[PDB]
């Protein structure tokens, strides 16, 4: 049964580079599709017959090869082409993919804008307190994201989450969250957020009292 | 206008049979040449086939589930059906459906997928608490808090709000419920005028939450 | 191979049942040609629908079930727009 072996699977170019995936298979197919995935949707069929495109596809995509060999090309990516991208044959049964190929951004740096949440009354009545930190729209991804609290400087008690790369222009969001117990938290004064980043040329702090 | 759209049970316990249900329109089983496949993805992972349904009735199914699959169609209904036995936690997966033609072999138009977890765990709703900006731009968002499983969907003044939106992925806690933030910016001025309204959909508990957030 | 020529051949007969018969037409009567048009874009249809299972089928590569249905859907094709032209003759 056919398996397939993508590469690279991950690459990062910026906007107007070419941009080349190749998918080579275990044995000969006489066609190779292809599939664009963006962030929780379903996948798209992008490319199919090895080099024929699919409707609403822009003419910077194309396809080739044949045999075992195949290659997904984008002439000048866009910031939208953020995905990941699967080849799929339909030769032979089972039907099978490959790994993918996921295709990122690069860009210029974006300083994020930053904002610290309280927790709201309502949840202070159960036992939990949610300090919230956001970062917003920056570039690149990575991050340090500091609590200080009456500046003692947390850990291990709050989680990170970041967005999918935007798909219109290529930066990422964050949140931050220290979790505490109502107990833990009014007997503490001033709450902050302080965030290093590429774009800021020192540090930024954000905090609340009470 | 050709649609498919999956439907089925979001949570399933473990060693019980998950029966998933496509219904379509724009195309129909009864004509020569058609097909519809189901494929799935574990969170974060390959896209995988499972099974297929021509419109002679011919059937196909992936080895790799072994022995665990039944297709099988409802022309006149545009439905066909599928079911998994003894569901295991790596089934976890957003299970799709798609139209194949025996003129392609390949899949050109896809549901948008249902997710299935398998868990032991019990549906639980979120609990939706205001972030609250104080005081150019400023934000403001939802928290959204201890539900079981995923997922939930978050929109802004029922959909008239979408610029300078993110929702963020959720986080499992230690607690095995999910949590997620929503947030928006928006300009300083239009606080304390403009109402901002979010809504918080969690349909595997069929519970949906309406939250005010005010300074 | 030779399933190419079996169904050329066959679906060229189709569209000279539709040229005799508009000819003695050309040679209640509206309706009666736009009668014949459903038929024989329904003989069309059927011997495609036909064929298709025949090639589903057999014991063959899913690409040649694929080069085979789609010669098959072409000739069909080209019957239905041939004979789409027989009855623009008469309207």
């Amino acid at each position: 049964d056919i398996q397939m072996t993508q590469s690279p699977s991950t690459l990062s170019a910026s906007v107007g580079d070419r941009v080349t995936i190749t998918c080579s298979a275990s044995s000969r197919v006489g066609y190779m599709h292809w599939y664009q995935q963006k962030p929780g949707k379903a996948p798209k069929l992008l490319i199919y017959d090895t080099s024929k495109l699919a409707s609403g596809v822009p003419s910077r995509f194309s396809g080739s090869g044949s045999g075992t060999a195949f290659t997904l090309t984008i002439s000048s990516l866009q910031p939208d082409d953020f995905a990941t991208y699967y080849c799929f044959q339909g030769s032979g049964y089972p039907f099978t993919f490959g790994g993918g190929t996921k295709v990122e951004i690069k860009r210029t740096v974006a300083a994020p804008s930053v904002f610290i949440f309280p927790p709201s009354d309502e949840q202070l009545k159960s036992g939990t307190a949610s300090v919230v930190c956001l970062l917003n729209n920056f570039y690149p991804r990575e991050a340090k994201v500091q609590w200080k609290v009456d500046n003692a400087l947390q850990s291990g008690n709050s989680q990170e989450s970041v967005t999918e790369q935007d798909s219109k222009d290529s930066t990422y969001s964050l949140s931050s969250t220290l979790t505490l117990s109502k107990a833990d938290y009014e007997k503490h004064k001033v709450y902050a957020c302080e965030v290093t980043h590429q774009g800021l040329s020192s540090p930024v702090t954000k905090s609340f009292n009470r | 206008q050709v649609t498919l759209r999956e439907s089925g049970p979001a949570l399933v316990k473990p060693t019980q049979t998950l029966t998933l249900t496509c219904t379509f329109s724009g195309f129909s089983l009864s004509t020569a040449g058609m097909s519809v496949g189901w494929i799935r993805q574990p969170p974060g992972k390959a896209l995988e086939w499972l099974a297929d349904i021509w419109w002679d009735d011919k059937k196909h199914y992936n080895p790799s589930l072994k022995d665990r699959l039944t297709i099988s169609k409802d022309t006149s209904a545009n439905q066909v059906v599928l079911k998994v036995t003894n569901m295991d936690p790596a089934d976890t997966a957003t299970y799709y459906c798609a139209r194949d033609m025996i003129f392609n072999f390949y899949f050109d138009v896809w549901g948008q997928g249902t997710t299935v977890t398998v868990s032991s765990a019990s549906t639980k709703g979120p609990s939706v608490f205001p972030l609250a900006p104080s005081s150019g731009t400023a934000a403001l968002g939802c928290l959204v808090k201890d539900y079981f499983p995923e997922p939930v969907t978050v929109s802004w003044n029922s959909g008239a709000l979408t610029s300078g939106v993110h929702t963020f992925p959720a986080v499992l806690q230690s607690s095995g419920l999910y949590s997620l933030s929503s947030v928006v910016t928006v300009p300083s001025s239009s606080l304390g005028t403009q109402t901002y309204i979010c809504n918080v959909n969690h349909k595997p508990s069929n519970t949906k939450v309406d939250k005010k957030v005010e300074p | 191979s030779d399933m190419r020529k079996d169904a050329e051949r066959r679906f060229d007969k189709f569209v000279e049942a539709a040229k005799n018969k508009f000819d003695k037409f050309k040679a209640d009567m509206k309706k009666l040609a736009r009668k014949e048009a459903e038929q024989a874009r329904r003989a069309v249809r059927n011997r495609l629908s036909e064929l298709l299972s025949k090639i589903n089928d057999m014991p063959i590569t899913n690409d040649q079930k694929k080069l085979m249905s789609n010669d098959v859907l072409k000739f069909a094709a080209e019957a239905e727009k041939k004979i789409e032209a027989l009855a623009a003759d008469a309207e």
